[PDB]
RNA sequence: ACGUACGACCAUACCCAGUGGAAAGCACGGCAUCCCGUCCGCUCUGCCCUAGUUAAGCCACUGAGGGCCCGGUUAGUAGUUGGGUCGGUGACGACCAGCGAAUCCCGGGUGUUGUACGU
RNA sequence: GUCCUAAGGGGGGCUCAUGGAGAACAGAAAUCUCCAGUAGAACAAAAGGGUAAAAGUCCCCUUGAUUUUGAUUUUCAGUGUG
């Protein structure tokens, strides 16, 4: 099985959220059998999830350490709202030379 | 006045079901699945430790949205079939089963088609990493020399890397900060409970007889407790695996499916009540 | 805050150049319908960590009065709302509601699909543990349109609702979940919300054969009233501090 | 299904306290006496809340209290009843199987008068339980007693008369 | 189907009482040398699973009193706003709509469920 | 006119105000035991849903009274190891 899809409009990614979008349009069967909806949901998520794992692991650095196989995301640039806007009892004893409280 | 009315029963909020059946401590439950020093979205184990009267549970477990997963599970009987049949909820016996699960997760990992992810972005400057999980031994209260952390060293001397210390070993002294070596091999290898069979036969005959009747029945001697417990220990490093068959009556799941539904009592229909 | 505790607490609500992350209040009416309120369930079990959970009914229109949310926001520290209701007009509604400076940004109804609305619990499937984010997959031709439109919200809020926490780094094993939200332009467009359990199969090349097995719950929504900031406000909002 | 051995009633716990009401060496005295009476070291027990009339302040020791048990709980008992002749009475019986008396010397008991020390009264109280009580008193899994399990005045008082041969008025 | 250990919902699960529990498992329990902590081996800890028992815990069922959870009813009704239609000095008179209640009433119920190990 | 190893932090144990039944002095109000006890006490805040095996109250340890580094923010520096 080839782990590579071709469509009309190539896909973008957004590698610091994990987000990939599909411009392509989803050709959603006019049937009333639920298995070949969820069959044809399916096959748009296996696409979505393929070229996922491809960007993340050709596009992203690797680096092996102890914890595990780690990939450096780019920092995310999708723009999202921000939820807040943008910003004593010590005295000297003489005579013994010390300290002490009161 | 009575003080159980319905303005009472109306704003009464009921806890969480385990925490009124005493169970689950939901405040360290929180902490140990929800907080992590890194944000690596790397899943987590916890290696849960429990005790009961008669025998020992020691699980792998994964936390998950539906309810908890459970990689592997050893048992203190299964230890029969590795030749230690008296003292299952002892020190050494706790041991012996975190040792014995270590060495199946090890052997279910392969580290004794479908491939991981890890295996797929693999680097050539890459070495094998241990296992690691973290402890969770729920409400019991523990002193220094504890079994749940011999569950503890038999799994970190089978091979799982868990973080820990020194402090509450067997032997170890809070005024010197170091710990015993000869007493945790002493504890290692049933030493404690060897001297308490010498030290019960010199004082107290009709005590030694009545706490250790099945040893002398079964022909188990203090010292041999350490070739006993020893040659056990290598069976479970060899065998990881192997079969227990208890002395309870065997039946197939269907059949006891029948036998409790002849002494179940159905509920009662709304005609009858 | 003379208390070191309540200074902390301060501190954490007060405003950073690098926020903390985001948590959700989930909060029922007067009337609302069981498949609502399993649907509230099954949001608030991806989202365990940061979201809070209000247990008696509200008398609050959300479209008509949102002083109690600013309230309610400004108590729990909740940027994002769920808000969950039921009518004859509107059997099963989410609100979700975004908030800024203690504010209501933006809302958005969603009508959930009673027939086809399947749980967590219906798919006997190996489940998400609890903390770990899951990796989004957005498509159809509705989340193009040059005008800001409802999709185009619904898309930003879904991508604020599962977004969890930031790291500039991630492990390979935290990539096993995807959440896949489908809409495509024209009557009324349907929104689905799939959630899919990846695993990975050998195919003779570096890269792996990605499988996929149905885990979440299976939502298909609606797009009704929505409520556009003010773009006074909502320049405000997207403003991007410099990290330090 | 009362025939049962685990429904044999026993003794809890034997409460032993002394109220000299005033901190210092009238306290150190009667914790002087629970101490030769058990030979376990005592308690010092502060006041709650303070009341100028009683002469009591809040966080000042005014009371001292030993709980006795084991065989010692049953000799100690047994001295306290013989100091009040085994007899009772019905009102000193609570509603939960427990009960107790007071009594104002311990030479009566059997401790030998010493000037330095004194005569101080104690106020003696016994609890009484079934097996099962570690139920209710465990860490993990902890419940409640139940209804048939629970010791009524009744029982301790026919469990009173069986055991010290006493008499309940 | 039942029990145990982790759990998800967090009263349909809570408060009180009664009845029963085959098997195993939990549980009560027996002893304080070692580890350990207390005024007290109550709790915790250490040893025993041998001896006694389902009395209690737990589970199942039942019973009153509440409480709690659903669906219809209320009702597209009160109430709140817009829109004109002519009249009303005007307010508004009704009308069209947008949202959208609650009390009362009736009917049903007093826990489901995930993983692992056993019976 | 006396007494105070300061606060805080972490861990562990316990449940409070009040009412009823009782007990030599003890009698409305001194001390102890049992039961009923959604908090009706206390600690903080100013809920229109704060806290109950705790955020309350008692024990163990710390009391070290303001730790170190930073090519990173803002400000300052004729004394720029900043």
């Amino acid at each position: 099985l080839p782990v590579t899809v071709e469509k009309p409009t190539p896909y973008t990614f957004d590698l610091g959220l994990l987000l990939a979008n599909d411009p392509n349009p989803v050709n959603v069967p006019k049937t009333t059998d639920t298995q070949v909806l969820e069959q044809h949901l399916a096959s748009v998520a296996r696409d979505g999830a393929q070229v996922l794992i491809n960007q993340l692991l050709t596009t992203t650095t690797i680096t092996a350490t102890k914890d595990g196989v780690l990939l450096t995301l780019p920092p995310p640039t999708t723009p999202l709202p921000r939820e807040k806007p943008v910003p004593r009892n010590l005295q000297y004893n003489p005579t013994t030379g010390q300290w002490e409280r009161k | 006045k009575l003080v159980k009315n319905s303005a009472y029963y109306s704003r009464f909020q009921t806890k969480f079901k385990r925490r009124r059946q005493g169970k689950t401590d939901y405040y360290a439950r929180k902490r140990l699945i929800t907080q992590a020093k890194n944000k690596y979205n790397a899943p987590k184990y916890r290696l849960v430790v429990r005790f009961t009267n008669r025998d020992i549970i020691t699980q792998m477990v994964t936390s998950e949205i539906n309810g908890d997963k459970i990689f592997a599970a050893a048992y203190s009987h299964e230890l029969r079939a590795y030749g230690i049949n008296h003292g299952l909820t002892n020190w050494a016996a706790a041991y012996a089963t975190g040792l014995l699960l270590a060495r199946r997760v090890l052997a279910k990992l392969g580290l004794d088609g479908e491939y991981t992810l890890t295996e797929a972005a693999e680097t050539e400057d890459g070495e094998r990493r241990p296992f690691k999980a973290i402890l969770d031994v729920g409400l019991a209260r523990t002193s220094t020399g504890a079994r749940v952390f011999g569950v503890m060293k038999g799994a970190s001397d089978g091979g799982i890397f868990i973080p820990h210390s020194e402090n509450r070993f067997p032997g170890y002294d809070i005024e010197t900060e170091e710990l015993d070596t000869e007493v945790l091999k002493k504890y290692i290898y049933g030493g404690h409970v060897a001297e308490y069979m010498e030290t019960l036969a010199d004082d107290d005959e009709e005590r030694y007889k009545s706490q250790f009747v099945k040893y002398i029945e079964d022909d188990v001697e203090a010292d041999s407790l350490e070739e006993l417990y020893a040659e056990a220990h290598k069976q479970i490093r060899a065998d990881p695996f192997r079969k227990y068959v208890s002395d309870a009556p065997k039946k197939s799941k269907e059949e006891w499916k029948a036998e409790s539904l002849k002494y179940k009592k159905a509920k009662l229909s709304r005609e009858e009540r | 805050p003379r208390n070191a505790r309540s200074k902390r607490a301060l501190e954490k609500r007060a405003p950073k150049i690098v926020e903390n992350p985001k948590t959700c209040l989930f909060l029922r009416g007067t009337t609302c319908s069981q498949i609502t309120q399993d649907a509230m369930n099954d949001l608030y079990a991806m989202r365990q960590v940061h979201a809070k959970r209000f247990h008696k009914k509200n008398a609050i229109h959300p479209f008509e009065d949102a002083t109690s949310l600013c309230f309610f926001s400004e108590k729990n520290d909740c940027s994002l709302m769920v808000f969950g209701s039921s009518n004859k007009k509107r059997p099963h509604t989410l609100t979700f509601v975004r908030m800024f400076d203690y504010k209501v940004l933006d809302m958005l109804e969603f009508y959930l699909d009673p027939d086809t609305y399947r749980s967590i619990s219906q798919f006997k499937t190996s489940k998400i543990p609890i903390g770990m984010r899951p990796m989004m997959v957005f498509a159809g031709t509705a989340f193009e349109s040059p005008v800001p439109n409802a999709f185009t919200m619904a898309k930003s809020m879904l991508i604020d609702f599962f977004r969890g926490e930031p790291s500039d780094k991630i492990d390979v094993e935290g990539l096993r979940f995807v959440v896949v939200v489908t809409a495509d332009e024209p009557q009324k467009p349907i929104l689905r919300l799939r959630v899919y359990g990846i695993r990975t199969k050998r195919s003779g090349t570096r890269l792996p054969r990605v499988e996929v097995e149905e885990h979440g719950p299976r939502m298909d929504f609606r797009l009704g009233r929505m409520r556009e900031p003010d773009p006074a406000m909502l320049k405000e909002a997207m403003k991007k501090a410099k990290t330090p | 299904k009362a025939q049962n051995p685990m429904r044999e009633l026993r003794i809890q716990k034997l409460v032993l306290n002394i109220s000299v009401g005033e901190s210092g060496d009238r306290l150190t005295r009667a914790a002087k006496v629970l101490e030769q009476l058990s030979g376990q070291t005592p308690v010092y027990s502060k006041a709650r809340y303070t009341v100028r009339q009683f002469g009591i302040r809040r966080n000042e020791k005014i009371a001292v209290h030993v709980t006795v048990r084991g065989p010692k709980a049953e000799e100690i008992l047994e001295r306290g009843l013989k100091v009040k002749e085994y007899e009772l009475r019905r009102r000193n019986f609570s509603e939960t199987g427990n009960f107790g008396f007071g009594i104002s010397e311990h030479i009566d008991l059997g401790i030998k008068y010493d000037p330095s020390i004194g005569i101080y009264g104690m106020d003696f109280y016994c609890c009484m339980t079934r097996p099962g009580e570690r139920v209710a008193k465990r860490r993990r899994c902890k419940s409640r007693i139940g209804a048939s399990h629970r010791i009524t005045r009744e029982e301790t008082i026919r469990w009173f008369k069986q055991r010290f041969d006493g008499i309940v008025r």
